[PDB]
RNA sequence: UAAAAU
RNA sequence: AGCUGCUCCCUAGCAUGCUACUACCG
RNA sequence: GCGGUAGUAGCAUGCUAGGGAGCAG
């Protein structure tokens, strides 16, 4: 259950780095040190913390189009 | 191999063999056994040695464009591909928190900032219609990424502060809509 | 070197070689497609030749693989196997692939010359694919048909840049406008070098033409000037994106106290915002542009795009829009060509602002919030998808009317058009009904209106403006002096002529004719800066001046006079051959001595 | 394989032995020319497969020269980049400041870390957080290196111009921390 | 034979 | 964008080696 | 009937050259 969500936030970051959003010193260091973090984790529920707080990020700026990805 | 113009040469020969030892007729006039037999092996297996070479470049051939085809289409489609897979294992992962933010995204209700941690930081939300601001602000707690945040100061697209007593139902066609509630956890 | 099929969107690798586009098929696609037609060229990963050194066979019905390579059956290996078989080709993905019978409407499609009605009557009734394909395939055909044209060289040396051309005999002389252009090579022994592009006019007298360089060689005597072609780029997005509802509004936020001059169209700038997109359909000069703008500002946040395929209109929606809003505004038209020039504003480079204004063939590939398409009866299929191709918005708008003027469509000579194929929307606008409806005019005189609404539409048609000065003396008009296909007749000048001072205060009217030719023989001998009819559509002045030709088919269309006339504020003329137009028209008669 | 001494001379052997199929009359016949096609593929094994090596040999020596001659041409253009670089490398440099500092040497050379240090004409500072800030290019000039320099243009992180305005200490936790200072030499 | 493209 | 070490896989060329069978002589 | 060279086809080894990939400090 925690591999799923290592996993995960490797995905996550690579879509975030994907998006260009390095071009911000601030949030690259922000998002780079929640997936590190989330990385060495040893206990599912801080994960789950860190996670909402990164994908917050991708939430935030409009470049993916949500309501289409979530054709279900 | 078998239907090769050749192999009917050297069956004809080595019939003829089968016939002559059958009959054993003549050793001498069976120097047409092994000076017309022999020639046949290399008649053949010179003919059977460039098809052998020929369905070697055919596979050496087949078994490269396939993966050049392949190998650059996977390089040109990670951007949508990346986030289809983000997603599946995002819906997959089940997380009430997760889902509550992804949904509320949907409709038009994102944050202005990385969701804090700490008991006491501020969040600064949108919320774009009515409808939005009934299912999660009761009073004066907002209720997002599973958690409870104390409203303190709405602010229309004015850019000037809305009174929160002054947002209900009939006054709201008035108030230029996309908000931005700021609130600290609790 | 992989696609998708046309007619079933399988994968493939055959393309029908003889076909102009070259287009992906399927094996069965492409076994149907050359059964049926001369197309018997074929290429998949290489070309489908005997690849005997001497044999030159192409029919690919009758060749056969060998060994790495397609061989003649005379010069077939004794190992092999037959390529067309079994009702399909051997390409890649043989086994799975998808046959559609529509190979009925791609061959009418292919092999058509688009000189009768019903190529374009079938161009606009196939499914999306086709629709592109046919679209692209017809551009093409018409710019290729145009390298059939004659050339022409120097003759004699007059001036700097008035001179003396030869064009060559036999073959048809192109037509003599500023977007006909030739380059110029000068080839002396040796020296066969390029000299620049040039664009001409015919001046004064003959047979001169005074020209337009693109740089300061001297011209001698033994160059020529041969046209440019142009090349066309391939399709991908559809004509119109399908549509969505919703139940409340969406991206968009509106107002309740700006400006209610927009009044009536409130509920209507709603039912804009929760579509996906919508039409206004609407008669000439009322509602609509003005509808654009109030859209505009009802949603002041809305980063919104105006377009239009003719350079007049969307510059006269740009005033329009200066009109009322901020500025903040730009139309980012055009760098440095279309040289009949265009707007004062802003930039061409920036695509920040949230008005840009241009023209279809030169977006730029942004993104948008809503996308305002302008004149629909004017622009083709392929320029829709061409704008559904470079911008992506949220909701688009088109306005127009296909009861006004079509797209030219040069090469049909038989046969006539009606509005419902025009293109896709106007279809859509025609077939089911305009999904928003606007009638009454705002513009030009009452009496005009009625005119107008008496003949194209059924009279259905009502506004204000009064008199008066209107007038149309049934006017002899004397020698076609004919020298391009574009008429010209100047005892018809002779009104003008005839009206040259008798007008002291009517000084600033609008000068239009059907030809182009007799326009730029109102720059010939000078009255007032002149249009052309296309130039209007989406142009409204004051007074305007008419002038004809002979009955031809051409200036007696019912189209081109109704957006003729319709473009006046309070007055106008026509000066027409007319066996019954001016018994049509609802004005005052007048004669030619009859200065009073 | 085709226009070479032996392909003709076997040509014309089994066109005699092609007579004496067709004759067929003596032993002596089939001995005598079967004795002309194992007498004329020596030749067309030595003449026939001999020079299908002349052509593999001569192929890969030009081949070899080929890639040779490209070796040699890539040398000259690395080494006029490099002389390029060398002379525009200098033509920032020659300042009499820096024969001032040479002729007092006793000897003529002079270290290296100082050379920057007393002739250039141009500072970077690199600053992680506002306090070190405080401490070192505080103001608008300030002293190092035993010399005046005074600041122009302030960056960030994401290399964007910053005014010493916003370089307060609540406004600190707002800009991409690392600052480059660039400060010029005033006398 | 009407518009008009890094 | 480093210096090494080991291992698997594919291709090419050459000579050597090996073997079969065919042509010339001894 | 055998010795010698010259061939083709087949086979193994070894060595050079070229490319791809994995691990270790
Ligand atoms: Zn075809
Ligand atoms: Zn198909
Ligand atoms: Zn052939």
């Amino acid at each position: 259950k925690m591999s799923d969500v290592k996993c995960t936030s490797v995905v996550l970051l690579s879509v975030l780095q994907q998006l260009r959003v390095e071009s911000s010193s601030k949030l690259w260091a922000q998002c780079v040190q929640l997936h590190n973090d989330i990385l060495l984790a040893k206990d599912t529920t801080e994960a789950f913390e860190k996670m909402v707080s990164l994908l917050s990020v991708l939430l935030s700026m409009q470049g993916a189009v949500d309501i289409n990805k979530l054709c279900e | 191999f078998s239907s090769l113009p050749s192999y009917a040469a050297f069956a004809t020969a080595q019939e003829a063999y089968e016939q002559a030892v059958a009959n054993g007729d003549s050793e001498v006039v069976l120097k047409k056994l092994k000076k017309s037999l022999n020639v046949a092996k290399s008649e053949f297996d010179r003919d059977a040695a460039m098809q052998r070479k020929l369905e070697k470049m055919a596979d050496q051939a087949m078994t490269q464009m396939y993966k050049q085809a392949r190998s650059e289409d996977k390089r040109a489609k990670v951007t949508s591909a990346m986030q289809t897979m983000l997603f599946t294992m995002l819906r997959k992962l089940d997380n009430d928190a997760l889902n509550n933010i992804i949904n509320n995204a949907r409709d038009g209700c994102v944050p202005l900032n990385i969701i804090p941690l700490t008991t006491a930081a501020k969040l600064m939300v949108v919320i774009p219609d009515y409808n939005t601001y009934k299912n999660t602000c009761d009073g004066t707690t907002f209720t997002y990424a599973s958690a409870l945040w104390e409203i303190q100061q709405v602010v229309d697209a004015d850019s000037k502060i809305v009174q929160l007593s002054e947002i209900s139902m009939d006054n709201s066609p008035n108030l230029a809509w996309p908000l931005i509630v700021t609130a600290l956890r609790a | 070197a992989v696609g998708a099929c046309v007619l079933c969107n399988s994968q493939t690798s055959l393309r029908c070689g003889a076909c102009i586009r070259r287009p992906f098929l399927c094996c069965k696609c492409c076994y149907d497609h050359v059964i049926s037609t001369s197309h018997k060229l074929v290429l998949s990963v290489n070309p489908y030749v005997c690849n005997a050194p001497g044999c030159d066979v192409t029919d690919v019905t009758q060749l056969y693989l060998g060994g790495m390579s397609y061989y003649c059956k005379s010069h077939k290996p004794p190992i092999s196997f037959p390529l067309c078989a079994n009702g399909q080709v051997f390409g890649l993905y043989k086994n799975t692939c998808v046959g559609s019978d529509n190979v009925t409407d791609f061959n009418a499609i292919a092999t058509c010359d688009w000189t009768n009605a019903g190529d374009y009557i079938l161009a606009n009734t196939c499914t999306e694919r086709l629709k592109l394909f046919a679209a692209e395939t017809l551009k093409a055909t018409e710019e290729t048909f145009k390298l059939s044209y004659g050339i022409a060289t120097v003759r004699e040396v007059l001036s700097d840049r008035e001179l003396h051309l030869s064009w060559e005999v036999g073959k048809p002389r192109p037509p003599l406008n500023r977007n006909y252009v030739f380059t110029g090579y000068r080839v002396t022994k040796n020296s066969k070098v390029q000299i620049g592009e040039y664009t001409f006019e015919k001046g004064d007298y003959g047979d001169a033409v005074v020209y337009r360089g693109t740089t300061t060689y001297k011209l001698n005597v033994g160059d020529y000037f041969v046209l440019t072609s142009h090349t066309v780029m391939p399709l991908s997005a559809p004509t119109l994106v399908p549509q969505e509802h919703y139940v409340r509004i969406t991206g968009l936020y509106p107002t309740l106290n700006i400006s209610d001059e927009f009044s009536s169209n409130v509920a209507n700038y709603q039912k804009v915002g929760m579509q996906k997109y919508s039409t206004l359909q609407g008669p000439p000069g009322t509602g609509k542009s003005h509808f654009a703008i109030g859209l505009a500002l009802y949603y002041p946040s809305a980063r919104i795009v105006y377009t239009a395929c003719s350079h007049a209109a969307v510059d006269a929606l740009c005033e329009k829009a200066l009109k009322y809003l901020p500025i903040d505004k730009c139309s980012r038209i055009i760098p440095a060509r279309a040289r009949v020039e265009c707007f004062d504003k802003f930039k061409v480079n920036s695509t920040l602002e949230q008005y840009v204004f241009c023209t279809v063939n030169a977006l730029p590939e942004t993104t948008a919030d809503i996308v305002v398409f302008d004149e629909i009866s004017m622009a083709t299929n392929y320029d829709l998808s061409v704008v559904n191709a470079r911008l992506r918005a949220k909701h688009y708008v088109y306005i127009g009317d296909p009861a006004q003027l079509p797209a030219p469509r040069t090469l049909l000579t038989k046969g006539t058009l009606e509005p419902e194929y025009f293109n896709s929307v106007c279809r859509l606008m025609k077939t089911i009904g305009p999904d928003m409806f606007l009638g009454t005019c705002r513009r030009c005189p009452a009496e005009i209106v009625d005119t107008v609404s008496a003949l194209v539409y059924d009279n259905k048609l009502k506004a204000h403006k009064d008199k008066s000065a209107q007038c149309f003396k049934m006017f002899y008009k004397g020698v076609i002096t004919h020298d391009v296909s574009s008429a010209i007749n100047r005892p018809q000048i002779g009104v003008v002529r005839e009206f040259l001072t008798r007008n002291p205060a009517w000084r600033k009217a609008v000068f239009i004719s059907p030809y182009n030719s007799q326009n730029a023989v109102a720059s010939k001998i000078l009255g007032l800066p002149t249009q052309t009819v296309d130039s209007s559509q989406g142009s409204e002045y004051d007074y305007v001046i008419f002038t004809q030709t002979t009955e031809t088919a051409h200036s007696c269309n019912v189209n081109r006079f109704n957006v003729a006339i319709t473009r006046a504020k309070v007055g106008i003329l026509c000066i027409m051959s007319d066996r019954d137009l001016y018994d049509k028209l609802q004005f005052t008669s007048l004669e030619i001595p009859r200065r009073n």
